[PDB]
């Protein structure tokens, strides 16, 4: 087994759509017919600071995106925010939209945004101050036509105690103009970059080879970093999995990395 | 036939098969006006369709309004609500012995919940199906059938 993912680069995960998601992938635009909905993307961040963008290539007035950053437990048919473990923006006028609430703590959006997003959160430390083992479920099935793989998911946290994940933080610029910060607050639990669709909303997400307006720090990652990265990481969990399962013993390095 | 066939003559005879009488169950029910045969469509719970995600904000809306909720689960994706808009289907009561069954159908995309006849349902019958409801912790039932659990639930 493997868990190969059917991708070129480290795109919007198809396996994690509602059924009322469309894509092209001319552009990798997400677009819907009714309501709202959510998508996501292949990556999932859980250290570091890293930055991507969301291109917006229509925007009708009853057409309003929203776009941002969710954790796992995330609804991917409900609008991006309407949880505590998602955080956007709606595009109509710039409004970070979290809990369903929408604070006016934000600059204006733009029809024609190429908005970058910046986050950072702690290192799995600051993030657990315990193990952060990852011992996976692997599951085989042979769906109509083609073989997959299941897996279990977290189950919906009844999180009402404020723990933020020390110095995480979350930036929104437009076009590489700071419009400042969006949310100092952040829960721990992986995170991953949402786009919420209304009624006929067009916009991509974008990884930083190809920028417009990157910022120059060295330690920030782009999409697809971080994307090979938890790709890598995956197989090292099969490979260990493999290994318990299949030949006795264990063994990892000092523990600090 | 072909189900848009079918669905096309129930929604052709749907209002002049069925009629809703003062329920000897319990207040106002659907009853049979004509011979119903087994398996056919006897009626579409129309109504509003939705998403599942919006039923409760619906839902505790109804339950600002004192407004009961007409809702019927499409699938774990979709839901027909019937509370503001639907037809007569909502004064179909239950029977622990049914003689009619929903079934979810498709018609060019779209899903259509139908009650169709568990049996050769005769004129004056009053329509009764299964709804399936979840175990509380209580509906007594007043269906009249010797099977009857006492309680939906």
């Amino acid at each position: 087994l493997y868990r190969a993912c059917l991708y070129e680069r480290v795109l919007l995960a198809l396996h994690d759509r509602a059924p009322q998601l469309k894509i092209s992938d001319d552009r990798l635009t997400v677009v819907g017919e009714k309501g709202y909905s959510m998508v996501r993307a292949s990556h999932g961040v859980r250290k570091g600071a890293w930055y991507f963008e969301i291109t917006v290539d229509e925007m009708p007035p009853d057409t309003a995106a929203r776009l941002g950053w969710s954790q796992p437990l995330g609804n991917l048919q409900a609008p991006l925010g309407y949880d505590k473990f998602s955080y956007s923006w709606r595009s109509k006028k710039g409004t970070k939209f979290h809990q369903s609430i929408g604070k006016h703590y934000s600059s204006g959006y733009g029809q024609g945004d190429v908005l970058g997003f910046y986050i950072n959160l702690p290192e799995d430390t600051e993030t657990a101050k315990s193990l952060p083992d990852t011992y996976k479920d692997k599951a085989l099935i042979k769906f109509k036509s083609y073989l997959y793989f299941e897996e279990k998911d977290f189950v919906d946290k009844a999180e009402k105690s404020l723990k933020q994940t020390p110095h995480s933080e979350i930036i929104f610029y437009k076009n590489g103009v700071n419009q400042g910060v969006a949310y100092k607050d952040i829960f721990e639990g992986v995170y991953f970059p949402a786009i919420s669709l209304y009624k006929s909303c067009t916009v991509s997400i974008n990884f930083g080879p190809c920028f417009k307006y990157p910022p120059k720090d060295l330690t920030y990652r782009p999409m697809s970093d971080m994307g090979w990265g938890a790709v890598v990481e995956h197989t090292l969990a099969d490979v260990l999995y493999h290994v318990e399962t299949e030949v006795d013993g264990r063994r990892s390095p000092p523990w600090e990395p | 036939l072909p189900m848009p066939m079918r669905f096309r003559h129930l929604k052709k005879t749907s209002k002049e098969a069925v009629g809703v009488y003062r329920s000897p169950i319990h207040g106002r029910g659907l009853f049979c006006k004509r011979n119903i045969d087994a398996g056919e469509m006897v009626i579409e719970y129309a109504g509003i369709v939705i998403r599942s995600i919006l039923t409760d904000k619906r839902e505790k809306y109804y339950d600002s309004k004192g407004i009961g909720c007409y809702m019927f689960r499409i699938d774990d994706s979709e839901v027909v609500d019937a509370t503001m808009h639907g037809n007569a289907a909502r004064f179909i009561n239950h029977s622990c012995e049914p003689n009619c069954y929903s079934r979810v159908i498709n018609i060019d995309g779209q899903k259509h919940i139908v009650i169709f006849a568990m049996r050769k349902i005769y004129r004056g019958e009053e329509l009764t199906y299964d709804y399936k409801f979840p175990i509380e912790d209580k509906l007594p039932c007043n269906c009249g059938a010797k099977k009857c659990r006492k309680f939906l639930n």
